[PDB]
RNA sequence: AGAACUGGCGCUGCGGGAUGAACCGAACGCCGGGUUAAGGCGCCCGAUGCCGACGCUCAUCAGACCCCAGAAAAGGUGUU
RNA sequence: UAGCCCUGAAAAUGGAUGGCGCUGGAGCGUCGGGCCCAUACCCGGCCGUCGCCGGCGUCGAGAGUGGACGGGAGCGGCGGCCCGGAGCCCCGCGGACGCUACGCCGCGACGAGUAGGAGGGCCGCUGCGGUGAGCCUUGAAGCCUAGGGCGCGGGCCCGG
């Protein structure tokens, strides 16, 4: 018994769903984070070009 | 009771049709109502202090 | 109940079964000082069924929230009522301390009858926490610390033990 | 290891005869062949049939046989018994049955015979009907022995219908007190 | 009640025992299940026939949960790596032995 | 050593001690051969820590090398010449040894056949001139 | 000394209670890794060599952890 | 009034929070995060026992979770100058192991034990009917050995 959720096809030998519930939300926490280094340097550049 | 009353209720579906579930359950743990305080608000208390 | 750790504030409000003989019972409302949420919930069983004819067979909660201050940085002075069991009899106690949240109080008394009068966390009841201001206070122990242009120093500080050359060639100055 | 029950893992049954019959042993090693490929459950009858002991292998009288034999349905089937078939002087009449039996007994296999039947063994049966198509098994009397009648309640007991043990059957033996409400008591 | 302890399993404390310590009983020894063929030879006369088939009725508590969790050999966790408090007295007396209310979800990971 | 068998594993052999009798050192009376301790107080059977183990199947070893020697044979003792000819079909497997009881005559005709046959014996330096 | 309900020693070791029939854990094939239970973590003795938290406490008879191993009434402007 | 402390508080070998010792605690109370280890639990190995089994298909020609067919009629796709039909291989004559069936293999769960009850013994000693074209004065039995091993064990084999 190779062990799920620890290595990968054999969840999907078992759900086939979890490898696109995978890359479904890696990319949701992928532009996720461009969304927190583009929006994050856009509030400490902002005013890094007030003064 | 709830055997020869049933028989009027078996061949009642039966002509009708449905999985009435004449199978009894045990109590179900409650179900999720949805509960109301209209006007007022709940009333404080806390414990008394000790009197003989 | 084992006062572990900081303890908490909860609220718990809660009623009984809806009954033929009466509709809407009327939802009493309590507020519990335990370490998670489950104490909560089975103290707030406890000081009710010592109040009304209402047991947790015969009664269920509707709300059992986490409720906490409304100033967490701003220093208060807190007076409570205790109602301790001793070993001879069982006593009602007035006592005051000097924290920043009530949940830091209560806390101070557990750790206070625990150490003054011997009491385990299981024989005691809060009858109600509330803050007084200053100049109400009856005790002089804290009273002493409600003086602007305060000063005192640190005399003879000593700490951090076997963290230096757990054998050095330099004595140790109070300072 | 959490149920002191252990007493009862082991199963009981036999697992080979205990005999040292080199002929039944053939016998079971064609039918334990046959009852693990077949998918029918005569051959796990005949086959468990195999083991076990010379009491539960009853000696089948040649008159029940006949007469198990005569009822709707029983025309042209054979007859089958793991055991011995002896004869009945009983009957006078016999139909021209056909059996199968390890071990009839000669003044049996010539009452058969010359009635048109034909006796068989489990080899010349495995060859006519694998899966035990087609066939009648019967079984004798298994607790039709003197020593099933002494078992029971107690003899001493309140109705009994035991037998108890007495060397030799007559007057003044088992029959003075307890025995009738003369003398002591009626039990 | 002092001799277990108990909570309400959230969802994925519901996915992580059945996957990781999922065993299934096929007529009486308990097997690793690992493929939808083992749950489906089994069980599919009851309509479950894949590994999270098993996960709705035993999640939500469905028409077939007496036959999916009686299919389940009992769950050989193990000692739990933060320790223990105290073990005998009730959860609520500080000790961890009785009804936790939904806290098992902190446990059961320690125990796998 | 030049003989050299098919695979030979990791011997492994549980406990290397030799189980020895409860009151072994202390007669002479009693030798070193075992026999399980039955009395009613004694502390071998009762099994307490710290003092004489005692044998159970879990010693046992392992299937595929139970009886198997270190040089990666397993012994079967000979007489003669024809009973050596028995073991032409385990020449790589099995090995022989000679018996005490051998004479020294014929034990110099069945250390030459053994070379012919390709077949290890323990000892064919043993009892020469 | 004698009974009732359950468990255990008797038949049973193992970790703990310094040692111990019955107490608290836990019941045993032979072992490698992992984690805990009752317990503990100055030195004997594996582990607080944590910059632990808040107090109480001076004993010219201190106190120190179930059963369990030496105590009460009454009294103290000791002290909280 | 109640916590700690003290008076109340006397027994015989020299003595007992286990000892040493301990007083910004190595004491008491309420608690936090760590940390150490049972034959407990988990993972894996190995042995045994129990349970449910598997192969006489050694059938490189056996394939079986449907096959022969066959006349009465068309589907596509194969041998075109719109008709469409057996290959019993043979360029290789080639293909491991195996089933003491009282044996071999598989999977799974359990493993304490006095009294007592049964199973196995290729444990061992003495004697007989068989049987090893068995063993030996080119040294049998017996005893000894800091010699080489095997079996979990009863015991055994070999060297000197
Ligand atoms: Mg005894
Ligand atoms: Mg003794
Ligand atoms: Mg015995």
């Amino acid at each position: 018994k190779k062990n799920p959720l620890k290595n990968l096809r054999i969840m999907l030998k078992l759900n086939p769903y979890a490898k696109t519930m995978r890359r479904n939300t890696i990319l949701r926490q992928a532009r996720n984070h461009k969304l927190r280094v583009d929006k994050a340097a856009a509030a400490a550049a902002a005013l890094q070009a007030k003064s | 009771k709830r055997v020869k009353e049933n028989d009027q209720k078996k061949k009642e579906a039966k002509e009708k049709g449905t999985w009435v579930q004449l199978k009894r359950q045990p109590a179900p743990p409650r179900e999720a109502h949805f509960v109301r305080t209209n006007g007022k608000e709940p009333e404080l208390l806390e414990p008394i202090p000790y009197e003989f | 109940m084992k006062a572990s750790g900081t303890l908490r504030e909860y609220k718990v409000v809660g009623r009984c079964l809806p009954t033929p003989k009466c509709h809407t019972p009327p939802l009493y409302r309590m507020r519990i000082f335990a370490p998670n949420h489950v104490v909560a919930k089975s103290r707030f069983w406890y000081f009710v069924s010592q109040l009304k004819k209402m047991k947790k067979s015969s009664g269920e909660i509707v709300y059992c929230g986490q409720v906490f201050e409304k100033s967490p940085l701003r220093v208060k002075n807190f007076g409570i009522w205790l109602r301790y069991d001793s070993r001879s009899g069982t006593h009602n106690m007035y006592r005051e301390y000097r924290d920043l949240t009530t949940a830091g109080a209560v806390t101070q008394c557990y750790r206070d009858m625990g150490a003054r009068h011997r009491a385990r966390a299981h024989s005691i009841q809060i009858m109600k926490v509330e803050e007084i201001a200053a100049s109400k206070c009856r005790r002089p122990a804290v009273k002493q610390f409600h003086d602007s242009k305060i000063k005192f120093p640190l005399p003879h500080r000593v700490l951090r033990r076997q963290h230096k050359p757990r054998f050095t060639t330099k004595r140790p100055n109070t300072f | 290891g959490v149920d002191i029950r252990h007493n009862k893992d082991r199963k009981v049954r036999r697992k080979e005869p205990k005999s040292q019959d080199i002929y039944l042993r053939l016998l079971v090693k064609l039918y334990r062949f046959l009852a693990r490929r077949t998918n029918s459950t005569f051959n796990q009858v005949v086959l468990k049939r195999l083991f076990m002991s010379r009491t539960n292998r009853p000696p089948l009288s040649l008159s029940r046989m006949i007469r198990k034999m005569k009822l709707p349905g029983r025309e042209n089937k054979t007859a089958v018994v793991v055991g011995t078939i002896t004869d009945d002087v009983r009957v006078q009449e016999v139909p021209k049955l056909k059996v199968c039996a390890l071990r009839v007994t000669s003044r049996a296999r010539s009452r058969i015979l010359r009635a048109g039947g034909k006796i068989l063994t489990f080899d010349q049966l495995a060859l006519d009907s694998p899966k035990g198509c087609g066939t009648v098994l019967l079984s004798g009397p298994r607790k039709g022995r003197e020593v099933y009648r002494h078992f029971g309640k107690a003899p001493g007991t309140p109705h009994s219908h035991t037998k108890p043990y007495v060397r030799s059957k007559g007057r003044k033996f088992e029959r003075a007190r307890g025995r009738r409400a003369s003398r002591g008591y009626k039990n | 009640e002092p001799y277990i302890a108990w909570g309400y399993p959230n969802l994925k404390s519901v996915n992580e025992l059945i996957y990781k310590r999922g065993y299934g009983k096929i007529n009486k020894k308990r097997i690793a299940l690992t493929d939808n063929a083992l749950i489906a030879r089994s069980l599919g006369k009851y309509g479950i026939i894949c590994m999270e088939d098993l996960i709705h009725e035993i999640y939500t508590v469905g028409k077939r949960f007496k036959e999916a969790n009686n299919f389940l050999w009992p769950f050989k966790l193990s000692s739990p790596r933060g320790g223990m408090k105290k073990k005998t007295t009730h959860f609520v007396e500080g000790g961890d032995a009785g009804n936790r209310e939904d806290q098992i979800n902190r446990l059961i990971r320690r125990m796998n | 050593a030049a003989l050299r068998p098919l695979v030979k594993p990791k011997i492994v052999k549980k406990r290397t001690k030799k189980f020895i009798r409860h009151q072994s050192d202390r007669y002479v009376k009693i030798k070193r051969n075992w026999r399980k301790p039955r009395g009613i107080d004694n502390r071998v059977r009762r099994r307490f820590k710290g003092q004489i183990l005692m044998p159970n199947i879990g010693y046992g070893s392992n299937k595929k090398t139970k009886h198997m020697l270190p040089s990666g044979f397993r012994k079967f003792l000979v007489h003669n010449v024809k009973e050596l000819e028995v073991l032409l079909m385990c020449n790589k497997s099995y090995c022989a040894e000679i018996a005490h009881n051998v004479s020294s005559k014929n034990r110099k005709a069945i250390v030459e056949r053994a070379a012919q046959l390709a077949i290890r014996v323990t000892n064919p330096n043993a009892r020469l001139r």
